[PDB]
């Protein structure tokens, strides 16, 4: 089982923000959790089979989750600083279970008589977690990316250089995915121009980077390849 | 509205660590704690589900305990990939409504410590043909840390121009960080040698290219 989220990477304070979710889904509901970088997870609603929808009292006039019986959107209007982070789509199980206690006996609807009260207890918790997708918030400007192929000057190292972009994040895929044991993508660095750099190299013991940039749209594939010496 | 944690938690290695859930009656109170993982580089993994019962593929070690308001997550026989964000969860007043914990962060010592692997990459010529230069010096896989760099230029030492990026742990345990000399593209063959010196622990790992035999 897989899990993806679509939406925009950016968007700007005062602002409605929509995402999307699509998985390989009835079978349990559909939840969203973001996470403010620095601080703690952050529950934002769900929706389940039947498409009752349960939201967060701190945000719930603020955010509004839909669903089309594959695909639950998720939309948080009037974003703000505040609200850049990383919205992780998620698989949760709801349950709430009314229970009394010994001698079998309920009913609702407002030994077989009974004068204790009856205490609920709510079942909750994610069973799948997605991959995740940072939106920042800021009115700035989507500065695409230029990529540099790296090799040595002569294990063999080579690698890819992000440079001169904003805003974040980048996604770096060697071989569109093939490539994955030797690949280190190291964090992005901000220079004094305000753009970031991330590099992200690849070691052989004896290639193409797919660099994605989403603010801009941008997907560039750069061939490396060691220098002839 | 966050449910309380202890914000950092350290244990020796292969020794026990406990994770404490202090709640309410509304949320911790409902017998319905869960725990989340968080590791650098990964999507969050579900831990322990309803207080007690282990999530699939989680090892026997991750044991959940709840006594009253408060809910633990021992950890036995701690290891180096053990080192991670926990939260805890549960629901309040509704199934879907639900609290997460303020976060604990898990730093297992007695590791042992490692050099830093030092790799420096000349400016590409696509990169010279728009008259910049760019060095990219990559340090990863170096235990402790704290890692200090300079660059030199045939012995000199450089300071502007350099912008160095923090220590960033890697999923195993170690860290990683990167090092960018931007150089106009006559300053880039300007000099004969160029080096990323890399000390960390007092062992000192060094990188050097030269513009001149590099092509």
């Amino acid at each position: 089982v897989q899990l993806r989220e679509s939406g925009p990477s950016l968007v700007k304070p005062s602002q409605t923000l929509s995402l999307t979710c699509t998985a390989s889904l009835s079978d349990k509901a559909v939840g969203w959790v973001r996470q403010a970088p620095g601080k703690a997870l952050e529950w934002l609603g769900s929706i389940d089979t039947g498409g009752n929808a349960g939201y967060n009292p701190g945000l719930k006039s603020r955010l509004s989750i839909t669903q089309d019986n594959s695909q639950v959107s998720l939309s948080v209007s009037t974003v703000t600083t505040e609200d850049s982070a990383t919205y992780y789509c998620t698989t949760v199980h709801q349950k709430t279970t009314r229970n009394c206690p010994a001698g079998y006996s309920v009913h609702y609807d407002c030994g077989r008589a009974s004068s204790i009260s009856v205490t609920y207890t709510y079942e909750w918790y994610v069973d799948a977690w997605g991959q995740g997708l940072l939106v920042t918030v800021s009115s700035a400007s989507t500065t695409a990316p230029k990529v540099y192929p790296l090799s040595s000057c002569c294990t063999v190292t080579l690698g890819c250089l992000v440079s001169s972009y904003m805003p974040e994040p980048v996604t770096v895929t060697w071989n569109s995915g093939a490539l994955k044991s030797g690949v280190h993508t190291f964090p992005a660095v901000l220079q004094s121009s305000g753009l970031y750099s991330l590099s992200s190299m690849v070691t052989v013991p004896g290639f193409t980077c797919n660099v994605a940039h989403p603010a801009s749209s941008t997907k560039v594939d750069k061939a490396v390849e060691p220098k002839s010496c | 509205a966050v449910l309380n944690q202890p914000s950092s938690v350290s244990g020796s290695l292969g020794q026990r660590v406990s994770i404490t859930c202090s709640g309410s009656s509304s949320n911790v109170g409902n017998g319905y704690v869960s725990w989340y993982q968080l590791i650098p580089g990964s999507a969050p993994r579900t831990l322990i589900y309803g207080d007690t019962s282990r999530a699939s593929g989680v090892p026997d070690r991750f044991s959940g305990s709840r006594s009253g308001n408060t809910a633990t997550l021992t950890i036995s026989s701690l290891q180096a990939e053990d080192e991670a964000d926990y939260f805890c969860a549960s629901a309040e007043d509704s199934s879907s409504n639900a609290v997460f914990g303020s976060g604990t962060t898990l730093t297992v010592l007695g590791q042992p410590k490692s050099p830093p692997s030092v790799t420096l990459f000349p400016p590409s010529t696509e990169e010279l043909n728009g008259n910049k230069a760019t060095l990219v010096c990559l340090i990863s896989d170096f235990y402790p840390g704290s890692v200090t760099v300079v660059w030199k230029a045939d012995g000199s030492t450089i300071t502007r121009n350099v912008e160095t990026t923090r220590a960033s742990k890697q999923s195993n345990s170690k860290y990683a960080a990167s090092s960018y000399l931007s150089l106009t593209s006559s300053d880039w063959k300007s000099k004969g040698s160029y080096s990323c010196e890399v000390t960390h622990e007092g062992s000192t790992v060094t990188k050097t290219v030269k513009p001149s035999e590099c092509s």
